């Protein structure tokens, strides 16, 4: 019958790793770099497009960079179908819980439910994970700013500076050399971008090929404000910190 | 009987490809070219009728299809997989949106629908992706006039213009030396027939060719009149007499 | 129907009556209204017998499989909820019953009130039923914690008695239980046409009457 | 792959045969039954000292007439032990009475077959059931996950079984005592087993009609051991 | 082969592997005896134990007053088709006040097997069975194979070493059917007739197991000293 | 609008001995002023000596009794023959019964027979499943005409002994199997003379150690 | 649905998936269960190859299933949020149908259940995921201890350790824990663990988290400089 | 739950010394419009059993189509469906007491009364009764409807307990069956002259009469009756 062509995408290889999960995250090692950086004024999330051309639009363009409300939001690594899926979801739960609670959903909370989500994908359903990591950017007033990542296996951790996708060794010891705790986000801004010119394997790094996005406190009085960058925004930043 | 295929026929393979993404992408490969190009005041998407026998009537398979008044569709690879997501669209663009606002999706929206129906194909259980890459051009108000690619994996990216299936390398350089953000309608179509005469051997003709565009409110093709806001489709299809007549200024 | 229940000193005791009735009809002179869901539990009935039977030993069942589960004996408190739980599922449905539930346990002595609306109180007297007014208005009157187990055992025996004389649908004879530590003790059967003349006399109660 | 519920060339289940490989490495199980009641006797089987030896429970109380003994993947046991106390306590609820002991395994039996693609395999554990009732008195029976039930009248299982068997062969006969069957068991037992037999490696338990099912106190058990030890060293 | 994976599928010659496994377990399994005349029925079976502590694996089951059956191979599985059999019995006594011909028993036992051998993920069952009953048209007995197939018989045998048993009744044949109105003979016939298929082993008190149904006669099954008298 | 029950009348009656039983009950079935037969046996033998009469709606009654019957059958084949306690014959009827808390089975029933201890038993049961173990229970139609008569002619209520005045009751002496059968006959025959439904004839049942046997009676066709 | 049956045995009689699920608690980090004379201590390693580590958000090793009762882990951690979800659930469950907080054995045998249900149901798993649990009775101040693992089987512990190199800890600790004299206060118990995690452990820094559990819901977390001092006593009584 | 629309009254039937006699009118009325003349209300099962029917003639209709459905079945794989195996009085109706019963247990009753008269294997009569209730019982007569109110006490005149049944000649039984039809005509107002009989005989096997007629009124009394008390002429 149909076991025959089964391949069993929920099994234990003899060395105790999910062969699908492995697979998945070699997936993502080829896909863009996205690197968050926590701050104590704020959070940046900076992402490389993969190899575009010159006749994609990017102002209207997105793919590593998505809103899941006005104080979460997350940089994509890997098949970006597979993270509208997720991403759509975690949107829902956002709003179930404001509904539910009349407050905005902690960030770790609406982390835990969808790499909970992609947890079950690794152990029933016989279905193939999903190929996407994460790295979630947000604020509550419980914890204040946090990073977080997932990836396939519904495993996440907390981060003061965090990379995902290709070059994340090179990147992570260059992030750990030039971090401090008591850096700001203007200098944290330039550090992502830094070490993204460093990592690419691109000659060069220019707007074109970058999303950028911020979230500050830098909003008038105690509140927060998402930016996702514009095209014209991403080509200023890169002037100003003295890549291009 | 039951559908006892509930596992996955796309997997990752050690390397971290998913095969039968790949595979589907070999598929449009090998199909024929269409392409897309966006203007200041419009898009156009074309593409060669490759008809299978003379015997057979070409105008009766249409490759360029109305998703919604102001969107229209094309493709590259597996016509009959083209067909159901057309049907599939159409349909999504009425119960998930239009019968909740009472207004027809924009562009980018209904594209995230198809997107989310191709991806699926890819994860669902007992089912291969599809074998198609589309071309999705399409006008709404806030957004104004946009140009999206589909392919087999459910990624979607937005081009100023784009070719895909058998001579898209070369199609895709074609136009990155005719293309500017200066371009009217009429020059896009122009251009639309020169980067497409590269890619067709036989006969190149009103008949032979399959071309539309979004552009204008056709009132003439509403059908009613008495509603002022009512203006019709911006989508048209344009005839075998129109083409051939663009086709001497070539 | 009359039946009450009540913590002292030495346990607690229950005491109910035997009549049953269809319309002006007696049906049952002898009517057990007394469950033992085991040697350590009671169960008073109120209400449709059938579901105070059936729901009752179901009650049993739950709590035998409890003691074979955790090798301990279940509490008066767990028990008495596990009831009030099923008793949830046919909320609406149409179930009658009332039932205190008598038992001894790490606390002490305890004592449930139960009944098909799901309720559950917990208290050191208890009574239900058609005469359930009269019982009470001796209870309250006599009632003490420093009891001995005779009085005690008296009280709820003369309790019944005065139901079942003034209320129509109460009679028949008085059944006694003393729930002890270990266990529950029966203390009989003792028909109320012959209890009454006896109470009358020793007592010099129910002067009214003529005997 | 194959299906889970497959013949083999000689007319035998791949997964059923499969399973009786996992009881051979289980921990030691033995019951003897006599007319004053069935011995059960298990190998506790402690992977380390620091392992609490007393939270090892391999002998089991179904109901207040029915023990039960285990061996092979003891995890499996715990459903099949619930079945056996549902359907013991069950039976009382439908007819006001103890269930017969046959029937009560027969029930436990059931669920053995009930595998395919119902759970994914069969249960990876035997078990020795023993009790006794008014009908046909002290009872000891065999539960294989074949669905099989032997009743015996001693029966090893596990690790040291076809060893215990030839012993068990030899020792048991239809006027033993209850005392003689206890011996007998630690016996074996300390025959069979890989470290030395004491109160805390070893437990005993026993059905009788009066008492019902008891399983035993280290004290109990550690006097018994001494008794043995003296007896043999007596010849 | 290749074709013995599972029972949805047929070998190169047309072959159903798992179902001759399946066949191969009643090889394996305790001989049985079948036989009838024109009044009684009569079942004998050979009990299997484990060792000498053990107990006699049973072999006979009643499914009415008036049908019953003995196993060979896989016991549990005759424990499913018999519970099976006394449902549909008890259904036509239910809602026929009828008593089911021992001819749509065996119908209805071809039907139950049968889907289990032309569908995936079941497998077929693993016990032959032989089926005694007296109806409406007097005595009766069927043979069932795990295959589905069903046959009615005057005697038979299944399980190891049948062959001759079942060459006994063959020669038997014209004399045993003439049997009627005496039990103890035809018992007899068939006590006799399971002794060609002995070796090594004897019929004792606790080895051998007997049924019978008849004209006047209810299923009722003899073990213990009761069958003392045949041995 | 649709009523699913009736009342199919007759009337019943179950005596425990001290090593005996007896169950009875008329033969008459009826709707509203109608007879429909004059002989419909209502009381039955359902096996391991036990007897059974469900009155009140006779299709609830004759699939009550059914499937009594039928779960003696299979409480033989599941646990190896084993003899169906008067008891525990009780206690599965509950459970049949129960099983139709929310549209139940409209009748009254007994069963009869010995316990373990070979003495007469008698269970009564209510509509819904609550039961108790009697010496003494008339049900149905006439059972208030019946019960009061039982009550002082096998109880003794309400007699004392002559000279006392009142002191000393009546003692409760043991009745034979023919002193039991006389006062249910003369029960039936005096509620035939005012219960218009009860009538035409009656059937008892005896159950002893050596089994079960039968009696009928003529009654009054009027 | 999908009813593949992924756990099956081997001709040897082994079930390879449970099996390899233990590989998975192999490869995770090492946890350790001492019991005292009144208390419990938990310590679980913290692998250092993660820093820039937000230390404040990241999910603790060690997590609280009610008031009295606490669930450490090795294995797959994604894994582990299932368990301990339904646990917290079951644990309401009790106290909303019994008026009884669970007991620490119930608990155990409540999680060990899922486990082994993962283990012989079609289309699923196992957990790749051991569990120490730990804790006081309602009302008792004996000290609980116990230990599940993939394939279902769990029993009770004077101390034990779980993960990588758990089997050089389980070493040390078979040779310094005795039983007829247990750790009598807290500081000789949360010392002991120390001193097993720093066999394996690497660096005494921040590697190591310790949590001290109480009779009638007294449970604390120690601080990264409260564990410091006990490194640093330890080494010094060393250096001789 | 429904309520009858197109209805058929009185079927009567008794047992006689070798077998049985059931009758009924040939009558499909609308209340109290006569619409139908034409409606056979005895359905024959085999050559040994005859159903008499009252009530919803569309249920009726329906009970014919399991009787018949009935009959193809057990000749499935029955090489004696004409002899031993063949369907009994019985075995009918004890499915359709097992159906009717159900159909009230789900408050959807096929709203008839039914009589299914036969004979059986070993000669003995079957004569027995169910209703849309679920409601079963045999007598030596037996009617329904109306002819349980008429019928019964002129047919239990002939046979009034079971002893008087092998006294009972088909003549006799004949003869009784035919007057209780006429006295029904007299006195039921959902009745017709034309009715069908149908004898069952363990000798003589089925003899079904059609079109029958209600003869031998008398009415002639009728023309003496003037006004209602005091009128002359
Ligand atoms: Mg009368």
């Amino acid at each position: 019958g149909s076991r025959r062509y089964d391949s069993r995408t929920t099994i234990f290889s003899p060395e105790g790793r999910l062969y699908q999960v492995e697979y998945a995250l070699e997936s993502i090692s080829h896909a863009g770099t996205a690197i968050g950086i926590m701050a104590s004024d704020g959070i940046v999330l900076a992402a490389e497009r993969k190899v575009t051309s010159t006749l994609l639009e990017q102002d209207t363009s997105t793919e590593k960079l998505y809103k899941l409300n006005d104080k979460i939001a997350v940089a994509v690594a890997g098949l970006t179908a597979d993270a509208e899926i997720l991403i759509n979801t975690a949107r829902i739960h956002a709003q179930n819980y404001l509904k539910t609670y009349n407050e905005d959903i902690p960030v770790e909370i609406l982390v835990r439910r969808l790499s909970d989500i992609k947890q079950g994908y690794t152990q029933h359903g016989g279905l193939r994970p999903f190929g996407v990591s994460f790295i979630y950017a947000g604020y509550d007033d419980r914890y204040g700013y946090q990073l977080y990542t997932s990836n396939p296996s519904g495993n996440y951790t907390g981060w003061k500076a965090i990379s995902v996708g290709a070059n994340t060794s090179a990147a992570q010891t260059l992030l750990q050399m030039d971090y401090k705790d008591d850096m700001k986000v203007d200098d944290a801004i330039e550090l992502a971008l830094k070490t993204l010119s460093k990592t690419t394997d691109s000659s060069a790094l220019t707007y074109d090929r970058l999303e950028f996005a911020t979230i500050r406190k830098g909003a008038n009085d105690g509140e927060v404000y998402q930016k996702i960058f514009k095209p014209q925004e991403i080509k200023d930043i890169l002037v100003k910190t003295g890549i291009t | 009987m039951t559908d006892r295929y509930s596992f996955s026929l796309t997997t990752f393979s050690p390397s971290g490809k998913l095969g039968q993404i790949d595979y589907a992408l070999t598929a449009v490969k090998q199909g024929v070219t269409s392409l897309g190009i966006k203007a200041t005041n419009g898009v156009v998407i074309a593409t060669e009728k490759k008809s299978s026998s003379p015997l057979a009537m070409s105008e009766t398979l249409s490759k360029v299809s109305l998703l919604t008044p102001d969107i229209g569709a094309v493709y590259s690879g597996m016509g009959p997989d083209y067909r159901v997501l057309v049907d599939k669209s159409r349909k999504v663009a009425h119960t998930s949106y239009k019968r909740i606002y009472g207004e027809y999706p924009p562009t980018k929206l209904l594209v995230s629908e198809v997107a989310k129906i191709m991806q699926e194909a890819t994860q669902s259980g007992g089912v291969r992706p599809f074998g198609v890459s589309l071309l999705i051009a399409g006008h709404d108000e806030f957004n104004g006039f946009s140009l999206y690619q589909v392919d087999p994996s459910g990624s979607y990216f937005p081009w100023k213009a784009t070719a895909i299936g058998k001579g898209s390398v070369a199609a895709k350089t074609f136009l990155e030396k005719r293309w500017n953000d200066e371009l009217e309608l009429e020059d896009a179509i122009h251009i639309a027939l020169l980067t497409l005469k590269e890619s067709v051997e036989g006969e190149f003709n009103g008949d032979t060719i399959e071309l539309a565009i979004i552009g204008d409110e056709n009132p003439d093709l509403l059908g009613y009149t008495g509603i002022p806001t009512d203006k019709g489709p911006r989508f048209r299809k344009l005839t075998s007499q129109e083409i051939n007549d663009r086709l001497e200024a070539l | 129907t009359t039946t009450l229940a009540f913590k002292f000193q030495h346990g607690v005791i229950a005491a109910v009556d035997s009549r049953a009735s269809a319309g002006s009809y007696i049906s049952a002179l002898r009517m057990n209204k007394v469950i033992e869901i085991n040697p350590y539990l009671l169960g008073t009935m109120s209400g449709c017998a059938a579901d105070c039977q059936y729901w009752e030993r179901l009650l049993a069942k739950e709590c035998r499989l409890y003691y074979l589960r955790n090798g301990e004996r279940i509490s008066v408190s767990a028990a008495s909820k596990l009831l009030s739980n099923m008793m949830c599922q046919y909320r609406g449905m149409g179930l009658s019953m009332g039932s205190m539930i008598c038992g001894w346990d790490k606390k002490g002595p305890g004592l449930y009130y139960v009944d098909e609306h799901g309720t559950r109180l917990s208290g050191n007297m208890f009574s239900t039923g058609s005469g359930n007014t009269y019982a009470y208005g001796v209870l309250d009157s006599n009632y003490k914690w420093d009891l001995s187990v005779e009085d005690a055992l008296y009280l709820g025996k003369r309790s019944i008695l005065a139901a079942a004389h003034r209320d129509a649908y109460s009679g028949g004879s008085v059944n006694l239980y003393h729930v002890t530590e270990d266990g529950w003790i029966y203390h009989g059967n003792h028909d109320v046409g012959e209890l009454f003349w006896k109470v009358k006399e020793e007592e010099g109660s129910f002067n009214n009457v003529i005997g | 792959d194959r299906g889970v519920s497959t013949f083999s060339p000689e007319g035998r289940l791949f997964q059923v045969e499969y399973s009786l490989e996992a009881i051979k490495l289980g921990s030691t199980a033995i019951g003897i039954a006599t007319k004053e009641g069935v011995v059960l006797g298990v190998e506790k089987r402690a992977t380390s000292p620091l392992l609490e030896s007393d939270s090892i429970e391999k002998i089991v109380e179904i109901d207040r007439h029915i023990g039960c003994a285990m061996s092979g993947l003891t995890a499996d046991a715990r459903s099949m032990i619930e079945h056996a106390r549902t359907a013991a306590v069950t039976h009382n609820l439908y007819y006001d009475e103890d269930i017969n002991v046959e029937s009560l395994t027969q029930s436990v039996c059931d669920l053995a077959l009930r595998f395919g693609e119902l759970m994914s395999r069969p249960f990876g554990v035997a078990l020795l059931i023993a009790g006794h009732d008014a009908d046909d008195g002290y009872q000891l029976f065999h539960a294989e996950p074949s669905g099989t039930f032997y009743r015996y009248n001693a029966k090893a299982i596990g690790s040291g079984s076809e060893g215990a068997q030839a012993e068990l062969l030899n020792e048991w006969h239809s006027s033993l005592t209850l005392k003689e069957a206890e011996l007998l068991v630690l016996k074996i037992l300390k025959q069979v087993m890989e470290e030395k037999l004491d109160e805390n490696n070893a437990q005993l338990s026993c059905i009788t009609k009066q008492d019902g099912f008891k399983i035993y106190d280290n004290e109990k058990t550690a006097e018994l051991i001494k008794e043995l030890k003296e007896k043999e060293a007596a010849e | 082969n290749n074709y013995d994976g599972d029972t949805v599928t047929f070998s190169p010659t047309g072959r159903l592997f798992q179902v001759e496994y399946a066949l191969e377990a009643i090889k394996q399994g305790s001989v049985t005896v079948g036989l009838r005349s024109n009044t009684h029925a009569v079942l004998v079976a050979l009990k299997r134990n484990a060792d000498e502590l053990s107990s006699y694996q049973k072999k006979i089951i009643k499914c009415d007053e008036h049908m019953g059956l003995s196993l060979a191979g896989l016991a549990p599985d005759a424990r499913v088709l018999s519970n099976y059999l006394r449902q549909q019995c008890n259904y036509s006594s239910l809602v026929f006040n009828r008593k089911l011909a021992v001819e749509r028993a065996g119908h209805l036992l071809c039907d139950k097997a049968q889907k289990n051998t032309q569908s995936y993920g079941g497998r077929p069952y693993g016990v032959g069975l032989l089926i005694i009953g007296y109806d409406k048209s007097g005595a009766h007995l069927l043979e069932f194979q795990p295959s589905g197939n069903v046959t009615e018989l005057y005697g038979t045998a299944i399980g190891a070493r049948s062959q001759g048993a079942k060459t006994y009744l063959e020669r038997t044949l014209d004399t045993f059917i003439k049997i009627d109105g005496n039990p103890d003979e035809l018992i007899k016939a068939g006590v006799e007739a399971i002794s060609q298929s002995l070796r090594d082993e004897s019929l004792t008190v606790d080895n051998l197991s007997i049924a019978i149904v008849g004209k006047d006669t209810p299923f009722t099954i003899y073990d213990g000293e009761a069958v003392a008298k045949y041995i | 609008q649709f009523n699913p029950y009736g009342d199919n009348g007759g009337t019943i009656l179950g005596i425990a001995g001290e090593d005996f039983a007896v169950l009875a009950g008329d033969t008459r079935n009826i709707t509203d002023y109608s007879i429909n037969s004059r002989y419909e046996p209502k009381v039955f033998d359902c096996g391991d000596n036990i007897v059974m009469s469900a009155n009140g709606f006779a299709a609830d009654g004759d699939a009550l009794v059914k499937r009594f019957k039928n779960s003696v059958k299979w409480y033989h084949f599941d646990h190896n023959d084993k003899k169906l306690s008067i008891n525990s014959a009780a206690r599965n009827i509950q459970h049949l019964l129960y099983s139709r808390r929310f549209f139940p089975y409209y009748v009254y029933n007994i069963i009869a027979g010995l316990d373990e201890d070979g003495k007469g038993a008698v269970y009564s049961f209510d509509p819904v499943g609550s039961y108790q173990r009697e010496q003494c229970r008339a049900g149905g139609a006439a059972a208030s005409l019946i019960m009061p008569f039982l009550d002082n002619q096998v109880n003794f209520k309400n007699q004392y002994e002559p000279g006392t005045n009142g002191k000393v009751k009546k003692p409760l002496k043991y009745l034979s199997v023919e002193e039991v059968i006389k006062l249910v006959r003369d029960s039936f025959t005096s509620a035939t003379e005012r219960h218009i439904q009860v009538g035409d004839g009656l059937e008892i049942l005896i159950v002893t150690k050596d089994g079960v046997r039968k009696e009928f009676y003529e009654l009054k066709r009027d | 649905g999908y009813d593949r049956a992924l756990s099956i045995f081997s001709p040897d009689g082994h079930i390879f998936q449970v099996e390899y699920a233990l590989e998975a608690v192999k490869r995770g980090t090492c946890a350790v269960g001492v019991k005292g004379k009144n208390c419990v201590v938990l310590g679980c390693e913290r692998r250092s190859t993660l820093k820039l580590q937000d230390t404040r958000i990241t999910p603790s090793k060690v997590s609280k299933i009610d008031s009295h009762v606490v669930l450490s882990f090795s294995g797959l951690n994604a894994d582990s949020r299932i368990l301990i979800e339904k646990a917290r659930v079951e644990a309401q469950s009790h106290r909303l149908t019994l008026e009884d907080p669970v007991t620490v054995e119930y608990l155990t045998r409540y999680v060990a259940g899922v486990q082994q249900r993962y283990t012989q149901s079609g289309g699923v798993r196992p957990f790749g995921v051991s569990t120490l649990i730990a804790g006081f009775d309602p009302r008792d101040d004996e000290p609980k201890l116990y230990q599940t693992e993939p394939s279902g089987i769990y029993s009770s512990w004077s101390a034990q350790t779980i993960g990588r190199n758990s089997k050089t800890v389980r070493e040390f600790l078979e040779k310094n824990y005795d039983r007829k004299e247990p750790p009598a206060t807290v500081e000789e118990c949360v010392k002991l663990t120390v001193r097993s995690l720093l066999e394996v452990v690497q660096t005494g820094a921040k590697n190591i988290e310790i949590t001290v559990v109480k009779p009638d819901s007294d449970i604390v977390a120690l601080s990264s400089e409260e564990i410091n001092q006990y490194v640093t006593q330890i080494e010094q009584e060393k250096q001789e | 739950t429904q309520q009858p629309i197109v209805t058929g009254t009185s079927v009567i039937s008794m047992k006689y010394d070798n077998g049985v006699i059931i009758a009924a009118d040939n009558l499909g009325s609308y209340g109290s419009l006569l619409r139908f003349n034409g409606v056979e209300r005895l359905i024959p099962v085999g050559d040994n059993t005859v159903v008499g029917i009252s009530g919803d003639i569309s249920d009726m209709q329906h009970i014919e189509r399991l009787l018949k459905d009935l009959v193809t079945e057990n000749a499935y794989d029955n090489p004696l469906a004409d002899a031993e195996e063949a369907l009994e009085p019985s075995y009918i109706f004890e499915y359709l007491a097992t159906v009717m019963y159900q159909r009230r247990s789900k408050m959807n009753p096929l709203w008839n009364a039914i009589i299914v008269a036969g004979v059986q294997s070993n000669g003995d009569q079957f004569l027995r009764y169910v209703n849309l209730l679920g409601v079963t019982y045999s007598s030596p007569t037996l009617a329904t409807g109306f002819g349980a109110h008429m019928a019964n006490p002129l047919l239990r005149k002939v046979v009034d307990r079971e002893s008087d049944i092998p006294k009972t000649t088909v003549q006799v039984a004949e003869e009784a069956i035919v007057n209780a039809m006429r006295v029904l005509y007299y006195r039921d107002a959902r009745s017709s002259r034309n009715f069908s009989l149908a004898i069952i005989d363990k000798n003589t096997g089925l003899t079904f009469k059609k079109n029958l007629q209600v003869e031998n009124m008398k009415w002639d009394f009728a023309k003496d009756i003037k006004g209602y008390g005091t009128q002359k002429i």
